[PDB]
């Protein structure tokens, strides 16, 4: 449970955990899809794909190393996993690919074979992964004409028109030092890694900063992707949430836990202590749903997602759910808040502490990049337990009560009523 | 023949002012409530066979 981080030339961050069996090293950049443009959208996803290409991947495999990378909105990360002993051979492969081979990975035979893969990849996504496709579109309309609206995997149109020069252009503007953090998780010590790094000098484009832009903003709107040939209806709905490093980051995350997630087929799920289940189970209004409090640097999204085959009662699904959310402003109970506290701790635990160093790396790098440090799991619990009913009520009265929303859906959505109908349910009549 | 004359015209002035105002106000309210549908936009992308 130690968050160690020191700066010499490069800001090095590590979180050691003795019993681990393995160790992971890599760099995480403070720039992701939210830094691209509508036309070069998909560059970051492309980088990730070449970094994992058959050529580069075969080199580290001989050495007994494994590769992993993830593209997000605010950040990007390249990671190399290894045994606790080869904690040095990872640092060689890292520098070899980001300085020496930052021109060998971009050959006219590799880039074309990779481009052909992300194209079949992103296409496959839009053709079949409906729930994620919808959540991606939710960000698209909620933050339109603003950074957060750009899909992480990029659009098929900005992708097929992307050239090697664009990769370089992006890389030379974001893969800088002042916008980077070298992460090390697994078992290796902070002082073990920091030495192998402060050994090899060379700055490589120092003093350079990435370009700036215009702040992200929420806009009440919707995008309806009707498709009557699909067998279900997938919809996502949300209000403007909380950004990371916000006084209410936790109240919000707790508020989502109150309604939580559900799966109509799993017996135990049907028994949960969520009032909403009394309303939706009578006529079986949906196969599943899940609330969330997504947070980013400039903004966030608080809402839920759901999938259903009861295409003639979608208005009741949406109506009941939004009536429950009304309660957070006027009648949420102590026991509901308490049930949430326990469950939030359990999930926040399983995330920050799993048996996989790669997840730890991403989380560590991402956090240190936005707030210059990581909040310890124990420090979180103290904040979570401190939340009162009054807090939830004040938060909801600001974020949920009579506030614009964003909607997105695909499939048999004829039954999803108009905007103003849904919008009206964000409140209740009173004397 | 019309003993109510003076009174009738006074009541008329009140009635016409309220209804006029109500009429104008309703138009504004209607336009607001309709703005989402009015400015709504569509795009067609022919599905592949």
């Amino acid at each position: 449970a130690e968050v160690t981080q020191l700066s010499n030339g490069i800001v090095v961050a590590t979180e050691h955990n003795p019993s681990a069996h393995t160790a992971s090293v890599g760099v995480v950049f403070g720039s992701g899809a939210a830094n691209e443009n509508p036309y070069n959208n998909g560059v970051s996803n492309l980088w990730k794909n070449i970094f994992l290409s058959k050529e580069n991947s075969a080199v580290a495999a001989k050495e007994g190393l494994a590769l992993s990378s993830n593209i997000s909105r605010d950040f990007q990360s390249y990671i190399v996993s290894s045994l606790p002993g080869s904690t040095d051979k990872s640092l060689d492969f890292l520098n070899q690919s980001f300085i020496q081979q930052k021109a060998n990975l971009l050959s006219s035979s590799n880039f074309e074979a990779t481009k052909k893969s992300v194209l079949k990849q992103v296409q496959d996504f839009e053709d079949n992964d409906h729930p994620n496709r919808v959540l991606e579109h939710l960000h698209s309309t909620a933050f339109q004409n603003t950074p957060l609206s750009l899909p992480t995997r990029g659009t098929l149109e900005s992708l097929e028109n992307l050239v090697v020069a664009d990769l370089e252009s992006f890389a030379n503007n974001h893969f800088l030092n002042s916008n980077a953090v070298v992460v090390g998780t697994g078992n290796i010590k902070h002082e073990d890694l920091v030495n192998s790094i402060e050994s090899k000098n060379l700055s490589l484009q120092t003093g350079t900063k990435p370009v700036l832009k215009k702040k992200a903003a929420f806009l009440g709107s919707e995008v309806r992707l009707r498709d009557d040939t699909l067998p279900k209806a997938w919809i996502s709905l949300a209000v403007e949430g909380e950004p990371v490093n916000s006084p209410n980051y936790f109240v919000a995350k707790l508020a989502a836990q109150i309604f939580g997630s559900y799966n109509a087929f799993e017996p135990a799920s049907r028994l949960q202590g969520i009032k909403l289940l009394d309303n939706i189970q009578e006529y079986q209004l949906c196969d599943n749903f899940n609330h969330f409090s997504l947070s980013y640097k400039d903004s966030g999204l608080w809402g839920f997602s759901t999938a259903t085959r009861n295409v003639t009662m979608i208005d009741d699904l949406i109506h009941f759910t939004l009536k429950q959310w009304n309660r957070l402003t006027i009648s949420v109970t102590d026991t509901e808040v308490e049930r949430a506290k326990s469950l939030l701790k359990l999930q926040l635990g399983q995330l920050y502490e799993s048996g996989n160093p790669v997840n730890d790396a991403n989380l560590l790098g991402a956090e240190v990049l936005i707030k210059g440090s990581k909040l310890s799991l124990g420090e979180a619990f103290k904040k979570i337990d401190a939340i009162t009913v009054k807090d939830v009520k004040a938060w909801a009265g600001k974020r949920l009560w009579d506030q614009d929303i964003a909607i997105a859906g695909t499939g048999q959505i004829e039954g999803l009523l108009d905007y103003m109908r849904i919008r009206s349910d964000m409140s209740m009549m009173r004397w | 023949a019309e003993p109510e004359h003076d009174e009738r015209k006074r009541l008329g002035l009140k009635t016409v002012i309220i209804l006029s105002s109500l009429y104008l106000l309703s138009i504004w309210v209607k336009k607001f409530k309709w703005a989402g549908i009015k400015t709504r936009k569509f795009v067609f992308n022919p599905p592949k066979p």
